[PDB]
């Protein structure tokens, strides 16, 4: 059933599972036409498919060519998402395929269920959590690889960098969601926090700066302040 | 005209015959139902005055034999039985008619209701849904589960309706996932019509039989089946025009006949609002939409 606050630690047991977020699959800019009408122009998107225990991000880039000549693109986007997730699972060997796929939006359940009928033993689940994975395109390297793609492409990143060498999955997931919740509430501030100190670099194959443990504690504290603040600045409290 | 005599009426019971019903008191002198129209299936059904639980009854076609009702005090119900001795039967019936101990199937001449509810319903297909091949008539009650319900527990006592499941490999062609799920024409026309039912008459007959079991027995799995078969048509973009026109007539008479006070349990809001207002056929069921809007505007 639905993943929520109560069964949170199931994410970090040894049953392979993936989160799928489709928020950034179909992305548009809205603009005026010469006649003063409005039109959309699609830009590249991505499926965000994440193993929360290991940090594997299977970033399937959705090139704007997949929308050419198609109608009802917001609906197609959910079925395209499901098609690509199903293709991903099929590509994997059996022991490496997930036991559960958790979708972040309920509208992905039926498209993914239908695409996975060949896998009756993979549970497709919703969640009540309001996970901030839409902010994945606020991570500079992810946004960069999506926008530069000239064809469909799958790119692999560890969204935890090397954190698991020192902290547990549970803690790594909590750090990720805090970083993303911050980036989603105030991207400018959030990014300023992460990069304020020039001496702290990001490794070639990483996404985040190489903070020491003590530096992560400071960073994590600053991200909480931001989120609390923007909650005031938004609600006047 | 045919007759279904009763040996006796030892327990107080409401007796139904098709869409009609009458009350019979304990040990009232009642010896059956006469003037039953030939050419249609019929259902004779029962609700005990003491245990309104378990409505039950029997589907039959008087052309297939001489049938009578006799209470069984061991099993506690009115049982349909076949009399093979034709002269014994004629003699019993004539005596009971001469003593005027039978009620008359009370059909108004203008009234095509029963025909319109059973147009495509055949005894031979009923007998494949309700499996009991040593009898020519078929028992149904409120509690019987469907084969599909059993998959989600006694198989001998099941309603073997055709399994319809919109999220099934049978319903969904590999590579047409979105296409087949949003437009079920493949599933209706190729899988179900061409493949399983063979023609739309058999499809409509199972649809009508499922409605009737839902209405007369409050049989939940039958109601599920009726709505699934409606939904499969309404959610198909490509439906033969004659099927749509006939479906509109079928549903019109089902909605017309439904008790005003049972619509809360027998009508699925989601299916009817989807079918009448969002589906591909939202514009194709004019009679059904008008009667639904005038009679159950709350549901919608
Ligand atoms: C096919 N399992 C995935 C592995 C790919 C090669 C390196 C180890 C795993 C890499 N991770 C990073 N994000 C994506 N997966």
């Amino acid at each position: 059933g639905a993943m929520n606050s109560s069964n949170y630690a199931e994410l970090f047991n040894n049953d392979i599972k993936l989160f799928v977020d489709d928020t950034n699959v179909y992305r548009v800019t809205v603009h005026k036409t010469f006649e003063g009408n409005v039109a959309t122009k699609a830009i590249n998107g991505c499926i965000f498919t994440l193993n929360p225990k290991t940090g594997h991000l299977f970033l399937k880039i959705i090139h704007t060519s997949v929308w050419a000549g198609q109608k009802r693109l917001s609906q197609l986007a959910k079925w395209k998402t499901a098609e690509e997730v199903s293709a991903l699972v099929r590509s994997l060997p059996k022991e490496e395929q997930p036991k559960q796929i958790i979708v972040t939006r309920k509208a992905m359940l039926d498209p993914l269920e239908v695409h996975m009928l060949d896998f009756p033993n993979i549970a497709i689940r919703p969640t009540e959590l309001r996970l901030p994975f839409s902010a994945a395109m606020s991570i500079d390297k992810l946004s960069d690889v999506v926008m530069k793609a000239t064809e469909p492409q799958m790119v692999l990143f560890n969204i935890y960098d090397d954190w698991l060498d020192r902290i547990s999955s549970y803690t790594a997931f909590s750090r990720l969601t805090l970083l993303l919740r911050a980036l989603k509430t105030n991207e400018e501030s959030a990014k300023m926090i992460l990069l304020s100190d020039p001496t702290i670099t990001i490794k070639s194959y990483h996404l985040w700066p190489s903070f020491t443990d003590e530096q992560w504690i400071t960073i994590e504290s600053q991200m909480r302040d931001l989120i609390l603040t923007e909650y005031g600045r938004k609600y006047n409290v | 005209m045919n007759t279904v005599p009763f040996t006796s009426a030892p327990i107080e019971v409401t007796i139904g015959i098709d869409q009609y019903s009458f009350n019979v008191k304990e040990n009232q002198p009642f010896h059956g139902i006469k003037d039953i129209p030939i050419g249609h299936v019929h259902v004779i059904h029962f609700q005990h005055a003491d245990n309104s639980s378990m409505r039950y009854g029997y589907w039959f076609d008087c052309r297939m034999g001489n049938f009578y009702i006799q209470y069984d005090p061991k099993d506690g119900l009115y049982k349909m039985m076949e009399e093979r001795d034709g002269a014994k039967f004629e003699n019993i019936v004539h005596n009971f008619k001469e003593r005027q101990m039978m009620v008359s199937y009370p059909k108004i001449d203008e009234d095509d209701t029963w025909y319109n509810l059973t147009e495509f319903v055949q005894m031979d297909k009923i007998r494949k849904i309700v499996r009991k091949d040593e009898n020519q008539f078929s028992y149904v009650d409120s509690s019987m589960t469907t084969v599909q319900e059993n998959e989600l527990s006694d198989p001998a006592h099941s309603l073997n309706y055709t399994v319809i499941n919109f999220k099934s490999r049978e319903a969904i062609r590999p590579g047409h996932e979105m296409e087949d799920f949003l437009d079920k024409s493949y599933y209706l026309n190729t899988v179900m019509l061409q493949g399983i039912f063979k023609n739309s008459s058999n499809y409509f007959g199972e649809l009508q039989f499922a409605f009737l079991n839902a209405m007369f027995f409050g049989n939940y799995g039958s109601s599920l089946q009726w709505h699934a078969m409606i939904e499969l048509i309404c959610s198909s973009a490509t439906v033969p025009k004659h099927m749509l026109d006939k479906l509109d007539e079928i549903l019109y008479y089902q909605i017309k006949t439904l008790p005003e006070q049972y619509s809360d349990i027998l009508l699925n809001e989601r299916v009817w609002n989807i079918c009448l207002y969002s589906s591909f056929q939202k514009n194709s069921l004019h009679n059904t939409e008008k009667i639904m809007e005038n009679k159950y505007p709350e549901l919608l």
